[PDB]
């Protein structure tokens, strides 16, 4: 097999979550940001080549949400089990002092697609700079996540990616520090 | 070019 | 928050070989994480995977329109979605930067471990071989396996564990379909 491209969709009740995206071999091409009603593609190169019109998204996931209404009642109100996930933070390359850099908070194996992620440096929420992928799916229908902080390295600070799930007891703290 | 959405289908009440 | 949750997820997948020379669309529907209902363009109708999806096999099977739309796909969607993406995805290639530093099993000690850092290459699949003096190491070689960067790009440490001794090249080889050749990268202790 050389390749598999799927169009991902989930509906989440009482949060009232949809998403739609596209994954090419475990990337996302592209999501459509539902609010906005806007396609996000991946890589910025990625939508001078080819479109979508995002209103599409829009009805697929409104027949998401009756379907889920209608498999709920099926299972007899069955809900989800909370699946609590493995969190792991990493460099995008081998990191030097004073050499711009990015952490990684790599959020792996979880469900529902629900979580708060925060950066912290020297023990204190980070913004600046910061971004975020959609939930991306993994072959077991679990869901995986990427949140990213560029930085600058130096033996003063300190990261942690915080991670909260519904299937933690605890907020999760993944360290990184120089050396 | 434009990418085609695959519809999701409504299922049995 | 306690609330229960529910999911409703839908994955319409479409798996080529040689490229778009054969290809199988699968339509999936799933509550929670449990498949319930999927056409296989291999079948050519809907099939129940559990109980709970039994309804919807037996009535979207008895819609015609529903049917031809999930046979054709292969064809509509599928193939061209392959043509549509095909040029920044199918054949997008990047090469990997390669390093090649000394490390600690034990921050005290001595170095005792090499790590070949190999970054930002894409697709993922790669072979990456440690080599003392030409010959090719292969016991105590342990790495991160093939890390996913979300970027689509990939990253992976592969590291030997030696005590380096004067005189002593190491190499670091890296192959890749990104490469016409294999990248090598050298270190002297
Ligand atoms: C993420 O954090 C928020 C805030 O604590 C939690 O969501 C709820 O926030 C709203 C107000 O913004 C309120 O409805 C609730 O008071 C919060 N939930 C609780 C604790 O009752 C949310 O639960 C957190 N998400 C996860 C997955 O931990
Ligand atoms: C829900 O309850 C009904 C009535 O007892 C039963 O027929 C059905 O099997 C149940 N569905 C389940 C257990 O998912
Ligand atoms: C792949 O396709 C080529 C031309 O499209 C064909 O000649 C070849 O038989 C295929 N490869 C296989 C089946 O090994």
């Amino acid at each position: 097999e050389e390749h598999v491209i799927i169009q991902a969709e989930f509906y989440l009740n009482p949060d009232q979550s949809g998403e739609f995206m596209f994954d090419f071999d475990g990337d996302e091409i592209f999501h459509v940001d539902m609010a906005k009603k806007e396609t996000v593609w991946r890589l910025e190169e990625f939508g001078r080549f080819a479109s979508f019109e995002a209103q599409g998204a829009l009805a697929n996931i409104a027949v998401d949400k009756a379907n889920l209404e209608i498999m709920t009642k099926r299972s007899n109100y069955t809900p989800i089990t909370n699946v609590p996930p493995e969190v792991t933070v990493l460099t995008n390359s081998p990191v030097e002092l004073r050499e711009p850099n990015v952490l990684i908070c790599f959020i792996d194996k979880f469900t529902p697609p629900v979580v708060n992620v925060t950066w912290l440096r020297n023990g204190k929420p980070v913004t600046t700079g910061v971004s975020e992928t959609v939930f991306l799916p993994r072959e077991d229908h679990l869901f995986r996540k990427f949140h990213y902080l560029p930085f600058l390295p130096s033996t003063e600070d300190v990261y942690d990616c915080r991670v909260e799930h519904w299937g933690l007891d605890e907020p999760l703290l993944k360290h990184w520090e120089f050396d | 070019s434009a990418v085609r959405l695959r519809s999701s289908v409504p299922g049995v009440r | 928050d306690t609330r229960p949750r529910f999911l409703e997820q839908v994955k319409h997948e479409c798996h080529f070989f040689n490229g778009t020379e054969r290809v199988r669309f699968l339509d999936r529907y799933f509550y929670h994480q449990e498949e319930y209902v999927r056409f296989d363009s291999d079948v050519g109708e809907y099939r129940a995977v559990t109980e709970l999806g039994r309804p919807d096999a037996e009535y979207w099977n008895s819609q015609k329109d529903i049917l031809e739309d999930e046979r054709a796909a292969v064809d509509t969607y599928c193939r061209h979605n392959y043509g549509v993406v095909e040029s920044f995805t199918v054949q997008r290639r990047v090469y990997p930067e390669v390093t090649v530093y000394p490390a600690k099993t034990q921050p005290l000690q001595h170095h005792n471990l090499l790590v070949c850092s190999v970054n930002g290459f894409y697709p993922g699949s790669i072979e990456v071989r440690w080599f003392r003096n030409g010959q090719e190491e292969k016991t105590g070689v342990v790495s991160t396996g093939l890390i996913q960067n979300g970027d689509w790009t990939f990253q992976t440490l592969v590291m030997l564990e030696t005590v380096p001794r004067s005189g002593e090249v190491y190499t670091c080889q890296v192959e890749h379909p990104s490469l016409t050749s294999p990248l090598t990268v050298e270190w002297r202790a």
